């Protein structure tokens, strides 16, 4: 066994292209309109719940996500995905702030945390 | 210290005094010794103060994370085993002993936790340098179904005990009440029975006192434009 | 190894550090120079733990001359000593911590100014105008916080280090066979051949 | 130097309007064994004086003889022997400060804590405390040992100033007292339900209680209890 | 700590005393020290409260994890895991543990497990500080296959003499009975047993 | 403590501080560290406060003893040694004493003997005793001449204790000057060093490290 | 031998009105030997201002290893670091090394540039945090300026009578303590001005 | 293995004025973290106009205590009911401490009471019997906690007058018996909110030419 | 070592093994425990070797001396005796002493003295390495105003269980009854006792 | 300890001891002289525990005196050394021993004959050609064993002490500050002055 992809699968074609990051992207596009609108008193995230069968309890699948007291995150794309980024989100948010500082992040620098999870899932092995 | 749990009909109520000691001296006239690892989750710690500190924003910061997870509010079960395991993998290195109360969807919940990982289950318990003198107050007064205002009445009588007669407890006392279905209410300095009377004098000084070799304006901001 | 002083005057640093190297009952030497060049204008002198002595100073030396090739530049004093306190407030968590006291005597080129930096094994950094290592302060700082100027020149310098070392051979017990001076001013580093 | 072999626990007692109440478990303990189970830890003096011990019990019983031997020496060439020229409880305790102090001082300690409790002959009063150092201390209230964590706390309660002294009836004293008893019970593992009380009263005077027991207690809440 | 199991006709009793005791304080005096692993399988623990409580634990996942695997685990499975925890750490731990359970096939079974970590089945097992006052007594009053009334009298009468000893020991005296039927828990307060 | 004692033309010059600290607090800085044995005779005080204070004291009583039946003042080599004798006797019992005898007789001159609780006793020109005493010696050993003037000598004692106060935590408060001669013992005042290091720093201009 | 005694010096910070005060000695010593009267205990990393007594290594140590977080807080949070969030950062910091700890008595005072409010906080070894209204002790004579602190405050000190107040419980404590004085540096801070004053004590 | 020293507890505090003397001390007795007794007294009147306190070790307290009032009624006897002045009650006090310097009296020992001019005196003692007259002294668990403020607020120690910059000294004006009092009262309350040994209550014993009288406050009692 | 002593109807009966140890190796297996001061009045001894036989051969000289004097001493008399010695170099002995007599006014008697040097006088007392292990036995059997018969099977039963259990215990079971008939010595072999 | 040389030549005994007294950290005296005339022809010098090495020559002193006034006569060397032997002895085996060792140098008018004896605090007595107590024997018996012959005259014992002085002040890590040298013959005991 042991993980032997110790290479990078994302990589520059000829044309200066990541291909699998505009890839990602095309993924992104084809997942359902999720949007953000800031208010002078406040911001607001929407998304519409495309439940996949009428049986299913859409509640029980949550698409806007608290991440601090403060901070909430909608997504468009790959629901798995988002659903991790989520538990790595709220995660980072402690480890690398609230236990140094006692505070919660401000939300430049939580956004630029996930930002660094997501670069380097580009750039790893 | 002095710290107290005492079990009632709908609830819990978690009670310290506010006396920090370096040996013999005060160091803080009013501490805060009842923390929250979570909203309805308070605990109170004796021993080291730093680790009881630092083991409750730990075991607070993981509780946070799995309740966020499991999208269920935290249980004091979780808080326990959590405090307990972390504990005992230190040996008693970390010399926190804690008193930890709270309320859940499971119901009501008193546990204490000592600093080699070994904890104890009761319906009122004491902790620190004071819990005989309030252990004393306990077993003289507790009885079954307790209602709300007599459990604070005898959770401060405990405290309030400990405060006279331990030298390493004294000052103010704070409780915090966790009631079935109710939001946990922390009551600071419920009870200042140890304010200091007026001075005889006042030690204000005339001004230039004091003999002075140099002034000089420290520079606080960044370095300008222009 | 004993006695390491220091006297930052108007235009030099004068470092005097003892001959003697004593194996318990015997003096093995007479003529041991405690001292590494670091740089052109930056000298240290050091006493301590035999082995860990040299082999600190050593280390050190090496690192500030590797440091001198890869830039081209002579490091300033305060950077050296800088350096050499971050190894030593290191070492004193190690495991076996390097047991070692130094005074770093250099001239800064830029500031056309000498510096006297104070380093014990704890890496504890002081700039001072004169200092000392062990109990050589406990006899010597008297005189110096007396005859000390600091619009002192090197002669004058000399005069006042004599004076320390003569205190030093009449009351204290053991017998550390003279001293090295060497001064650290604009042209470099040099030894006064006859003290 | 030796080291408490056969050892009594905690010794309390506190002042009421008109005279003194002291109490002591029947208890001598062999490190965690609780081996003797028929040992009296309160001596009276005359009517008017009764000494509590705790900590070693073969030093305990040789001060009991030096009391026995104080009663008979002061009985010599003393008409006034059952009057004006009886012990106080003040001499009692005095003699057996000295003599305390005079044994830790040859590094030969008897290793006890007394609290003589009495009542002088103007009515007044008396309680006071020593130990193996020869330490004295008085106050309303006194406890050895286990006794001064639990029991003073509580009798604190009851008479926390001087003030309060005239304040307290000997129903409330002793009521005090034996509550005090059940909790020392509940909490010192080296402590027995059945203790000796006895009353000092300047007007009724001494009162001595045998095989009295622990009642009233608190069990019925541990079947609820399950696991940890 | 006074606690021992016993074989009888019907299955195994468990038996206890409620002190927990740092020096001479007694910091709980109604503790409850016959902790489950299984539905039928307890445990009495004695020596370090940290040690004990931290491998219960671990034994009651490792039953739990075996019985989703495997099905029902035997009395002397239960015992083999806490022996390797005790063994294996016996430098690092003060754990003395009885271990008693009801299988169908195999009926009541005690097994006790000492400070050094070896394993003793026995037809019944006393362990912690009182029961040192009871080892006379308990040879001389134990039979095999007596009923479940007398197995309760022959555990309250010896507990009782091991608490009036003992310092260590006292409060109430817990009872759990491991049968077909199910399981049991019994409580005695000490004006019943202080006067036998 | 920092306590010295020196021979010169003039007579005896005794200079000592004036802290007493038990660990890092400082209990007294008034202490009185040289002892009046009688008119003639000085000692001083380091080590143990207690031992020295006692026994110099008891020493006053010897030498009264001594004169009342001999009828004539005792030598400083026979009250040195009284006391040398009596500290050798309790030996091993844990006495501490660091001490100077000092007194000008006739047939002496001005004596100086350094006695010492496990029973050293040496005659001498100069003597230092006690944490701040290589600070002390430093500027005694540089400037001592024997044709010193009772002024110079007086300055001297005073300032070579100032050199220990400002550099040893364990010396300071204040300092007390004494000049021994042949009719006795004459006390020069009580200097607080916190007074007088500013003084002595502007006229003399020395500890030019210290900003003033 | 006991680390935290060894070099010695005290700190000690107040709360006034709209004001706070930090003040240390500038003694650095090897036990009884005085070494240096120069050795300031107080450093700054905006308005935040740190002050540090014991073991003089870990002193220099933590003040570069504050520095080097506070600057990088700045560039990551293009602000600089309040009293309370620096508080945690301390506590953070030294719980981090619980069993091989820092040496030091640490003392934060300043005052929050956003709410104007006067914060003063102080730390065991270990980061323990003790948030006094009043005043915040540090060093070897602590036991002495806990005495001074205790009678000579009183609460809304004006700048000029908040800095008699400071210096006279300084310069007393020192002067009962062998191992702290040789000078002496008070701190008044202010919202958007901060007076450095040196004092003139007895040198021995 | 035995030990014959404890401690106590207890803070005492001795001021000569300029023709009176105070000492005062707390009134609690403690062991560890456990209060023995909220009021029992530790400065005691000693005859002759000289007031006590041995602070420390209880037992060695009252032990040297009692033998001091000894020796002031056998210095009667022998000297034809001479009153004992204070510096010959100090020197005898030596003798009573360095009897015993091989198992010492584990106190600090301070007396008070007016010299032989009628101008008041205290006088500091060791365990072992060193001693020297005083102006001001503390003793006990929080002295460390007063003599700094006393040397502040009785000898202006680091005041200077003002608009001279540390170039004049605030003089050295005497203190009456009220304002002495109000120093003992505010340093017995500071040291109480501070040191967990010290509380309860406060006893002064002033000491004037017209005798002995004494003055009790309340402390705070956690 | 286990011995004891029981108050009966009679009179007294002492009884005792006769094991003496060095470590793990048994010295003598067939000692005399059971040592007589006065006709009618014996100890038990229990510590150092050494020490109770210093002090047994004292008591008896001291006991010889009274009578010659001042006729026949009480059991009481006997066991202050032994106190004043154990108490008063306490700090230099090891010694743990039962002493049982027969008066005729006073009739059975059995006092203890422990390592401390205190005396109380009991109904019955147990002793030694042994005695450890049948408190709780002892305490649950013992009555008052027993048979000659009774109480030589009551110690006879009790010492076996001590023995079984105490490894520093063995032998023969030796026990003396003291009478007004006078003095008979019992003993009881293995085979016999080992069977109860 | 401090160096206390003896050595026996054809008509005289020369002792060389050390002039420095170290209390600890500081060099107290430079000028000690570590010995005392028991009788006219006969010299003790000593080395030893602090006190005790004064307290001890002076008692000995006082007893040969007492007995040279009570018998009107001056005891042999060999009786002189016998008495200071027991007295050592008996001390070992006493509360608090005399830890002291002392060199015996005296010129016997009987036999006229030099005698050197050498005696530790155990009262170990030896008669030598040379001898030396503590360290001082490691560094100068090598050179005493190659040059001593029996029949040296003073000038040339005074030429191999200052050979043996030299290697010391070389070798020994301890300044002792020279030593005062003393020649015992038939006209009796005179101190070398220029040395
Ligand atoms: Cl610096
Ligand atoms: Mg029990
Ligand atoms: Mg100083
Ligand atoms: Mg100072
Ligand atoms: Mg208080």
């Amino acid at each position: 066994m042991t993980d032997r992809y110790s290479f990078s699968l994302t990589t520059f074609s000829p044309s200066g292209k990541l291909g699998q990051i505009d890839y990602a992207l095309t993924a992104v596009k084809q997942g359902v309109t999720s949007l953000g609108i800031k208010a002078t008193n406040g911001v607001v995230i929407a998304t519409e719940k495309k439940s996949s069968s009428p049986l299913a309890m859409s509640e029980t699948l949550s698409k806007v996500s608290l991440l601090t007291p403060d901070i909430g995150a909608v997504y468009s794309g790959m629901g798995p995905d988002y659903r991790v980024l989520v538990d790595k989100s709220r995660k980072v948010a402690h480890t690398s702030y609230k236990r140094i500082y006692g505070e919660y992040p401000p939300t430049k620098l939580l956004v630029s945390e996930v930002a660094k999870i997501m670069q380097e899932a580009t750039q790893s092995g | 210290t002095t710290i107290v749990g005492v079990k009632f009909n709908n609830g819990v109520v978690i009670a310290a005094d506010t006396r920090s000691t370096q040996g013999p001296i005060v160091a803080d006239k009013n501490c805060a010794k009842l923390h929250r690892i979570s909203p309805k989750i308070w605990c109170a710690g004796a021993g080291t103060a730093a680790d009881t500190e630092a083991v409750t924003q730990l075991i607070g910061s993981n509780i946070e994370l799995h309740s966020l997870y499991t999208s269920r509010e935290p249980r004091v079960v979780s808080a326990l085993q959590m405090l307990k395991q972390h504990l005992f993998k230190y040996q008693g290195h970390i010399g926190a002993y804690l008193i930890v109360a709270g309320v859940d969807p499971t119901g009501s919940h008193l546990f204490s936790i000592h600093a080699h990982g070994s904890t104890d289950v009761g319906y009122y318990l004491s902790l620190g340098s004071g819990s005989l003198a309030a252990m004393a107050v306990l077993e003289s007064h507790w009885k079954q179904d307790l209602t709300k205002e007599e459990a604070i009445k005898l959770a401060s009588d405990a405290i309030q005990a400990g405060i006279w007669n331990d030298l390493g407890s004294g000052s103010n006392v704070d409780v915090c009440v966790m009631e079935i279905g109710k939001d946990a209410e922390y009551l600071r300095n419920y009870l200042t029975p140890n304010v200091r009377e007026e001075k005889q004098k006042s030690y204000k000084f005339p001004r230039g006192t004091t003999a002075v070799l140099k002034e000089s304006i420290v520079n606080i901001c960044d370095i300008q434009e222009e | 190894m004993d006695i390491i002083l220091g006297i930052r005057v108007q235009d030099s640093v004068i470092l005097a550090s003892s001959k003697a190297v004593t194996r318990g009952i015997s003096v093995l030497k007479d003529s041991d120079d405690k001292t590494r060049q670091l740089s052109p204008h930056t000298l240290m002198s050091f006493a301590g733990e035999a082995g860990d002595t040299v082999q600190f100073a050593e280390y050190i030396q090496a690192n500030i001359q590797l440091y001198s090739i890869r830039e081209d530049y002579e490091l300033s004093p305060q950077a050296v000593s800088s350096f050499v306190r971050q190894e030593l407030a290191k070492s004193i968590r190690s495991r076996r911590p390097y047991q070692v006291n130094v005074l770093i005597g250099g001239y800064d080129k830029k500031k056309n100014k000498p510096e006297l930096y104070q380093i014990d094994y704890l890496g504890t950094k002081v700039e001072l105008p004169y200092g000392a290592h062990g109990y050589s302060g406990f006899y010597t700082f008297s005189l110096l916080d007396h005859h000390y100027r600091p619009d002192m020149t090197t002669e004058e310098g000399l005069d006042l280090l004599k004076l320390c070392v003569q205190e030093l051979e009449k009351r204290m017990p053991m017998d550390f066979k003279g001293v090295i001076v060497k001064i650290v001013d604009k042209d470099g580093i040099r030894q006064v051949d006859d003290f | 130097t030796q080291q408490p072999i056969v050892t009594g626990t905690s010794v309390i007692s506190m002042k009421y309007d008109n005279g003194v109440i002291i109490a002591a478990d029947n208890l001598g303990s062999y490190g965690s064994l609780l081996r003797f189970n028929g040992v009296e830890r309160l001596i009276p003096v005359g009517d008017n004086t009764v000494v509590g011990i705790s900590g070693d019990i073969s030093d305990m019983q040789h001060i009991e003889r030096l009391l026995k031997d104080l009663v008979t020496e002061n009985a010599y060439d003393n008409p006034l022997a059952d009057a004006e020229e009886a012990l106080e409880p003040s001499y009692i305790f005095e003699y057996l400060a000295t003599v305390m102090y005079q044994r830790r001082s040859k590094m030969n300690p008897l290793w006890n804590a007394i609290i003589v409790a009495g009542v002088q002959s103007n009515g007044d009063q008396f309680l006071r405390y020593v130990n193996l150092l020869g330490v004295t201390y008085s106050s309303p209230t006194l406890a050895t040992g286990f006794g001064a964590h639990m029991a003073n706390p509580l009798l604190r309660k009851v008479v926390d100033r001087e003030s309060d002294i005239p304040k307290t009836t000997v129903q409330v004293a002793e009521e005090a007292i034996v509550n005090a008893m059940r909790v020392l019970y509940y909490r010192d593992a080296r402590s027995s339900r059945n203790f000796s009380l006895a009353i000092i009263d300047k007007n009724t005077g001494l009162t001595f209680k045998k095989n009295l027991q622990v009642e009233n207690m608190k069990w019925d809440f541990a079947k609820d209890i399950k696991g940890y | 700590t006074t606690i021992m199991a016993v074989e009888f006709d019907g299955g195994v009793v468990m038996g206890s005393d409620s002190r927990v005791s740092a020096g001479e304080a007694v910091v709980n005096r109604v503790f409850d020290k016959l902790s489950p692993l299984h539905e039928r399988i307890y445990c009495a623990l004695s020596g370090s409260a940290a040690d004990t409580q931290a491998i219960a634990d671990i034994v009651q996942y490792h039953l739990e994890l075996y019985t989703s695997q495997y099905g029902t685990p035997s009395t002397e499975t239960a015992a083999s895991v806490f022996k390797e925890l005790c063994y294996e750490n016996k430098d690092n731990l003060t754990a003395g543990i009885i271990v008693a359970g009801y299988d169908d096939k195999n009926k009541g079974e005690v097994y006790t497990i000492p400070l050094g970590g070896s394993v003793h089945k026995l037809p019944y097992a006393i362990a912690g500080s009182g029961s040192t006052f009871i080892y006379g007594y308990c040879d001389k009053n134990f039979r095999e296959n007596m009923s479940k009334e007398e197995t309760v009298d022959f555990i309250k009468h010896s507990l009782s003499q091991a608490i009036k000893w003992d310092g260590s020991s006292g409060g109430v005296i817990r009872m759990v009975v491991l049968t077909a039927a199910g399981v049991e828990r019994l409580i005695f307060y000490p004006d019943e047993y202080e006067q036998l | 403590t920092t306590t010295l004692a020196f021979r010169f033309q003039g007579g005896i010059i005794v200079a000592v501080d004036s802290r007493a600290t038990a660990g890092n607090w400082v209990a007294s800085q008034t202490v009185k560290k040289v002892i009046e044995i009688n008119p003639f005779l000085l000692g001083t005080m380091a080590g143990g406060a207690a031992d020295c204070q006692f026994w110099e004291t008891w020493l006053g009583s010897q030498c009264r003893l001594h004169e009342l039946r001999e009828k004539e003042r005792i030598s400083v080599a026979a009250a040195s040694k009284i006391l040398s004798n009596l500290v050798y006797q309790y030996k091993g019992a844990g006495l501490s004493m660091g001490t100077m005898i000092c007194g000008y007789t006739r047939k002496e001159g001005p004596t100086i003997y350094y006695v010492d609780s496990d029973g050293t006793r040496l005659k001498g020109d100069i003597f230092c005793v006690g944490s701040g005493q290589t600070f002390a010696y430093g500027v005694l050993d540089s400037n001592y001449k024997w044709d010193l003037s009772v002024e110079d000598a007086l300055y001297l004692g005073k300032r070579s204790i100032l050199a220990a106060a400002h550099r040893d935590a364990y010396s300071g408060g204040s300092v007390n000057l004494y000049h021994v001669t042949e009719d006795g013992w004459i006390y020069h005042g009580n200097h607080d060093v916190g007074e007088l290091f500013w003084k002595v720093k502007e006229e003399e201009g020395s500890f030019n490290n210290v900003i003033g | 031998s006991d680390p935290s005694s060894i070099n010695g010096g005290i700190v000690v910070a107040m709360t006034g009105k709209d004001c706070v005060a930090i003040a240390c000695d500038l003694r650095l010593g090897s036990q009884s030997l005085g070494v240096s009267n120069k050795f300031e205990k107080i450093f700054h990393y905006g308005h935040v201002f740190l002050g540090i007594t014991g073991l003089a290594t870990d002193v220099t140590t933590l003040n570069e290893m504050f520095r080097y977080k506070t600057n990088l807080y700045k560039l990551k949070e293009e602000r600089a670091i309040e009293p309370e969030t620096f508080t945690q950062l301390v506590s953070s910091s030294l719980y981090e090394r619980r069993f091989g700890p820092y040496f030091v008595g640490p003392v934060v005072a300043g005052i929050n540039s956003k709410s104007g409010k006067p914060f003063i906080a102080g730390f065991d070894l270990i980061g323990c945090i003790d948030e006094a209204k009043d005043f915040i002790v540090s060093g070897t004579a602590s036991d002495q300026l806990f005495g001074m602190c205790e009678s000579l405050y009183e609460p809304n000190l004006e700048p000029e009578d908040l800095f008699e107040t400071i210096s006279q419980a300084l310069l007393n404590a020192a002067d009962r303590d062998a191992l702290s004085g040789w000078g002496a540096v008070v701190y008044i801070i202010k919202k958007d001005e901060v007076v450095k004053r040196y004092l003139k004590m007895r040198q021995d | 293995q035995f030990n014959p020293y404890g401690d106590n507890g207890g803070t005492i505090l001795g001021i000569a004025g300029e023709d009176f003397a105070v000492l005062a001390g707390d009134t609690r007795n403690i062991t560890d973290y456990s209060i023995n007794s909220r009021y029992e007294p530790k400065v005691f009147d000693c005859g002759d106009n000289i007031v006590m306190s041995a602070n420390g070790f209880a037992a060695d307290g009252d032990a040297l205590v009692k033998r001091f009032k000894n020796s002031v009624k056998w210095y009667h006897f022998d000297h034809n009911d001479k009153k004992l002045s204070i510096n010959s009650a100090a020197r005898n006090i030596q003798h009573l401490l360095y009897g015993k310097r091989f198992f010492p009296y584990y106190v600090h020992t301070i007396i008070a009471g007016l010299d032989e001019d009628g101008k008041g005196a205290v006088y500091s003692f060791d365990p072992v019997g060193s001693y020297e007259r005083e102006q001001c002294r503390a003793g006990g668990a929080a002295a460390s906690l007063i003599m700094p403020f006393l040397d502040n607020q009785v000898n202006f120690k680091n005041q200077y007058e003002p608009g001279t910059n540390g170039k004049v000294k605030k003089p050295l004006k005497y203190l009456s018996v009220e304002e002495v009092i109000k120093l003992v009262r505010d340093s017995f309350t500071s040291a109480t909110e501070r040191h967990i040994q010290v509380g309860d209550g406060l006893e002064i014993l002033i000491v004037t030419k017209d005798g002995v009288r004494k003055e009790f406050y309340e402390l705070k009692r956690d």
